[PDB]
């Protein structure tokens, strides 16, 4: 490739003088095209591209995705970086697959170089869409309180067959508020905060079954009456177990004081669409 | 090249002489002439020279592959390999040869002295610290561990972790295979046997997990991890006697699998290892369904979640058998601490049962709504 190299140079020495600036661009192709072969064999992959193969551009994004299929993360990350083939996608998918390993630490300091978040606080979509997969790929699996700890190896097949007649009792025994609790629930509740909103924290604690804390947040990120109206009176009109949640209003401020509107903008949805028979006992 | 041969003479660190020695060279016009005539110059050693004519031999490939002359290179290598057998050999200068072979830039080519090292006990010395300014030492020791010298991992660990990783799971793998190489009525009878060999694949199956995380190979760990997890099912099944099994279990055997241990908690095993997606409605239809188990149901609630559209959608599968009186409360086994309105609205009108319906919305803050989740 040096040589390869050297003798491009003289290509390009021959080309000034032309006088052909289009040639020129060309050459100057020709050169990043080059250069990458370095950047290939720089890594020495099980496949390389010919040159004519390099002359086309589709060819660098199949090799991004081939390359991901090689899990060169880093080097493949690094070469199309360098190609300007971006990978931010890449980094998320190198996100999932140590998901499916734990590295979950290096995992979230890789991917913080690529964050990619949503600004606008009023996210009540996926911001992040790779967030919105993440999460699920994530709580998915949740480790409760059982009493097995991430160290317990020499498990003998008759503790494993224990162990199969007692999983359900891992997070079973997960109190309503320790599914928000869990260093499990802490880690995904820092990978919203990194590149996520409230909007699904509520549902991610939902389907979980956390409330509390939830409504704590909701007021400390101060959960809009009209957040309080979509996500509590649809899932009232999809849930109606209102008797923890007329309370928890209240729990907001007795007094009417610290919580006005949040259920008031819910009986907008309600009695706008006329639901007032139970929105006399709220 | 006078001056040069002088200058070693005389001499007659070592990363701090090779400006001295370069800045010479610079003096020159076009260095090929001068590589000729280092080139020449360098038979001049003298008698016993073998200290000072070390960095004029070193001198050579400096100054000869900038400009990259292939013959003169070819030469050169020649040149090389001479003094490493006709004076070097009987030498026995191991330092020296070992800061030549660490100079030896076409280093890939070093088969002259390849298994020497190992041969002369560098094997583990190959292991010397601060002798890799650039990193390249060690790059050059583990591609000789994967090339001249493969087998012996502890020198490996001295000096790719995916290439151990890869050979530990071809190794759990083989183990595997070798017992479903004969039938199970056969092979049920070493019991013993085939709880060591599930012993051995397992442990194997986690070396190459652990090799692969050496190689931070995650997605490889964790699929070494699975196989090792199913490896242990068999073990427990070979030595707790679970004749019922789910090891190396085909797609359509995947089922049967489940249905060795068909509760949840008890049938995760066969879908995590061969990456079986169980139908959620209709093998639902058989956990509590028509069985009242939502003790299996609950083992899937610890273990997963369901979402209230298959919730809405299991009294389809439920539908499609004959559905006795008992299947009722068999697929309401878990629907006491429900919330769902809506779906659950539509589906007792879809049955009229006024089970549920006199148990939700019979509350007046609760059956004053019911109208807005059924018919509103």
């Amino acid at each position: 490739t040096d040589i390869m190299k050297q003798l491009l140079f003289s290509a390009k020495m021959m080309f000034v003088k032309a006088g052909q600036s289009q040639d020129l661009a060309l050459c100057d192709s020709y050169i990043s095209k080059v250069d990458v072969l370095n950047i290939l064999v720089a890594a020495a992959y099980r496949h390389v591209p010919s040159l004519d193969q390099i002359l086309q551009p589709a060819a660098v994004t199949r090799l991004r995705n081939q390359l991901l299929e090689a899990e060169y993360y880093q080097l493949g990350v690094e070469v199309s970086t360098k190609t300007g083939l971006d990978t931010t996608g890449a980094w998320h998918a190198w996100g999932m697959a140590c998901l499916k390993a734990g590295n979950l630490t290096a995992a979230r300091e890789k991917f913080s170089r690529c964050l990619k978040p949503p600004f606008d606080l009023n996210q009540l979509n996926h911001g992040s869409r790779l967030v919105q997969d993440v999460v699920e790929y994530l709580e998915s699996t949740v480790r409760p309180f059982v009493s097995l700890q991430d160290d317990d190896y020499f498990a003998t097949l008759r503790e494993l067959e224990a162990t199969l007649r007692t999983q359900s009792l891992s997070l079973a025994v997960i109190p309503e508020g320790k599914i928000m609790n869990n260093t499990y629930y802490q880690e995904c509740l820092f990978y919203l905060h990194n590149y996520s909103t409230n909007l699904a924290i509520i549902s991610f604690y939902v389907r979980h079954s956390c409330l509390r804390e939830a409504l704590l947040h909701l007021l400390n990120k101060e959960s809009p009456p009209e957040v309080f109206i979509e996500g509590i009176f649809q899932p009232s009109y999809k849930s109606g177990k209102l008797h923890t949640l007329e309370n928890l209003l209240e729990s907001i401020d007795p007094t009417l004081e610290s919580w006005g509107k949040y259920l008031i903008a819910a009986c907008q949805h309600l009695q706008k669409k006329n639901y007032y028979h139970i929105l006399y006992e709220l | 090249a006078e001056e040069v041969t002088r200058e070693l003479l005389t001499s007659s660190n070592p990363t701090e002489e090779s400006q001295t020695f370069l800045q010479l060279t610079t003096l020159c016009q076009d260095r090929t002439l001068v590589g000729m005539k280092l080139l020449d110059k360098i038979s001049s050693v003298p008698h016993g020279e073998l200290s000072c004519t070390t960095e004029l031999l070193i001198l050579a490939h400096h100054c000869f592959t900038l400009t990259c002359h292939m013959e003169g290179i070819i030469r050169v290598l020649q040149a090389a390999h001479m003094l490493t057998d006709n004076h070097l050999a009987p030498s026995e200068e191991y330092g020296l040869v070992v800061r030549l072979l660490t100079g030896i830039g076409r280093y890939n080519e070093m088969t002259y002295i390849f298994d020497l090292l190992h041969k002369k006990h560098y094997f583990e010395v190959l292991m010397r610290k601060k002798l890799d300014p650039s990193g390249t030492l060690k790059t050059a020791l583990l591609d000789y561990i994967k090339r001249c010298r493969p087998g012996d991992s502890e020198k490996h660990n001295m000096i790719m972790c995916r290439e151990i990783g890869e050979n530990h799971e071809a190794a759990a793998r083989i183990q595997l295979k070798l017992i479903e190489s004969q039938p199970w009525e056969d092979s049920l009878k070493d019991g013993h046997q085939l709880k060591q060999l599930l012993l051995k694949a397992l442990t194997l199956m986690l070396d190459a997990a652990e090799s692969y995380a050496k190689d931070s190979c995650v997605r490889q760990a964790q699929h070494c991890q699975r196989l090792t997890k199913l490896i242990t099912l068999q073990i427990h099944f070979l030595n707790t006697g679970q004749n019922t099994m789910l090891i190396n279990l085909g797609r359509h055997k995947l089922m049967d699998c489940i249905l060795a241990l068909p509760r949840f908690y008890q049938a995760s095993i066969v879908a995590e290892a061969y990456d079986f997606v169980p139908d959620w409605a209709e093998i639902l239809y058989q956990q509590v369904i028509l069985k009242g188990d939502f003790n299996y149901l609950e083992e899937f609630k610890q273990q997963r979640l369901l979402k209230s559209s298959i919730f809405e959608e299991i009294s389809k599968k439920y539908k499609q058998h004959q559905p006795t009186d008992m299947v009722m409360e068999n697929l309401k086994k878990l629907l006491t601490y429900c919330e769902d309105v809506y779906l659950y609205y539509k589906l007792a009108y879809e049955h009229k049962f006024y089970e549920i319906v006199n148990v939700l919305l019979k509350d007046p803050q609760t059956g004053c709504c019911l109208k807005d989740m059924l018919a509103g």
